[PDB]
């Protein structure tokens, strides 16, 4: 029944700076014992919820002192002076004092470090998967930032729509990095009608767009 | 967390 | 302070399933406790919760008179009884301890996954993903393994059974238009420590009870 609102929903920050995250209510926290039961979590990429704050400003073992919260009432605020690597995840307000519990939708916090280009590896189908009926191929971008990277297949040069998909990590907790994978899946019947296998990278860490390609019986 | 309380 | 969830999987709509979550760490009876959700990619929701004293409960309004929560003091475990499953009971569920301490519940498990769906069971096919001939210029290389063409979720990847943990990336699954899910998991490696060294990927896949290790080779 209490709402809980975050915002920002997405909260981009340069290491070293601070960022500040909104948690309003739908009603008022405090409770008849004069407690305000207002609470803060973090999600760690890969990780399970660990909790930051209690009783709106109280921090939980371990957290360093570069979290603080504070408001009141229906208003309330979980600052970090300085935004660290370790820092990214997604945070989310709840509320104790009003049955049901509520929590907030989460903020995601991203870290804009500097520039790196992706390291790009081709992969060619295993002689296994390539004894079944079918065969994939797989383009790696490794610790690039930012995230936006452009990745197109070419099939004897021609741009292929529709039968890849890709996939890319959460940023590292340590490096502040993405890593993605594109899978380009084909036939037997289809892998085995063409030679030239080329997957382009376009990315702002990159002066020019970046090829890897092989040909099929070497690869 | 309420209802622990209530 | 270990709370460890399990039981979780896939089920038919309209299906039953029971997750246990077995605590260590503390006086369990002790400790009131809750189950909380997390559909994947979205937020977090209460589930239930019970108390330290007379086995009193509470459910959120979804869940009403289809799940029962219980625990068993002597064996330091929380039930959650679920049936007349629907596909929106989807998600990750996670066992949280509530500090009456602090006012506010603190430790979270790692979640079990349920999956609620008519689809069926099927385990991946692993291949190894082979190092490219020749090729590189900085003495680095990239080695992985697709884990390819299964259903439900979750797959584990780990290397050299643990032993191995800097330089991997294991990707998030994608869902294929197929239905089924596939992911790669891939770990830099200097091109020096070829033919000395052994990289073993360890794939597991409970709910298909697949479990496979696959060692590594270029061509």
């Amino acid at each position: 029944y209490v709402v809980m609102t975050q915002s920002p929903l997405s909260l981009p920050v340069t290491p070293g700076e601070p960022a500040s995250i909104s948690c309003k209510s739908s009603q008022s926290l405090l409770d008849s014992d004069g407690k305000t039961y207002l609470n803060w979590l973090l999600q760690k990429p890969g990780q399970s919820p660990q909790r930051l704050i209690y009783l709106v400003s109280k921090l939980d073992s371990g957290v360093p002192d570069r979290f603080s919260g504070s408001g009141s009432g229906t208003d309330f605020t979980l600052k970090i002076s300085r935004v660290e690597a370790e820092d990214v995840g997604v945070y989310y307000c709840w509320q104790g004092t009003h049955f049901p519990r509520t929590f907030g939708q989460g903020t995601k916090v991203e870290i804009k470090r500097t520039v790196a280009a992706p390291s790009v590896f081709i992969f060619p189908p295993s002689d296994e998967q390539l004894k079944s009926g079918t065969a994939s191929v797989v383009c790696l971008l490794n610790n690039f930032y930012p995230r936006e990277a452009k990745v197109q297949w070419k099939v004897d040069n021609a741009l292929q729509s529709g039968n890849s998909q890709e996939s890319v990590t959460e940023q590292d907790s340590k490096d502040s990095t993405y890593s993605l994978s594109s899978t380009l899946t084909l036939s037997k019947a289809d892998y085995e009608k063409h030679k030239v296998y080329a997957c382009e990278v376009t990315h702002q860490g990159l002066s020019s767009p970046v090829t890897k390609s092989f040909n099929r019986g070497e690869c | 967390d309420a209802e622990f309380r209530h | 302070v270990q709370l460890l969830e399990s039981g979780g999987g896939l089920v038919q709509p309209g299906g039953s399933l029971r997750l246990s979550c077995a605590a260590s760490g503390f006086t369990f009876s002790n400790y009131g406790m809750s189950w909380v959700r997390q559909a994947p990619g979205k937020g977090l929701e209460w589930v239930a919760s019970i108390r330290s004293g007379g086995g009193r409960t509470y459910y959120s309004d979804n869940v009403k008179g289809r799940f029962t929560i219980s625990r068993d003091n002597a064996k330091n475990s929380l039930y959650l009884q679920m049936n007349s499953l629907r596909a929106e009971d989807t998600a990750l569920y996670y066992c949280v301890r509530y500090d009456h301490y602090s006012g506010s519940s603190d430790y979270w498990g790692q979640g079990t996954l349920v999956t609620v769906s008519s689809a069926s069971t099927k385990g991946p096919s692993v291949f190894p993903l082979a190092p490219s001939s020749k090729s590189t210029s900085g003495g680095t290389a990239a080695l992985g393994c697709l884990v390819k063409d299964y259903f439900p979720q979750p797959v584990t990847v780990s290397w050299n059974s643990g032993a191995l943990t800097s330089g991997v990336h294991t990707f998030p699954a994608v869902l294929q238009s197929s239905g089924l899910y596939s992911l790669s998991s891939v770990v830099t490696v200097p091109s020096s420590s070829l033919g000395t060294q052994t990289y073993i990927c360890n794939v597991n896949h409970k709910p298909s009870n697949t479990k496979v290790d696959k060692k590594v080779e270029p061509k």
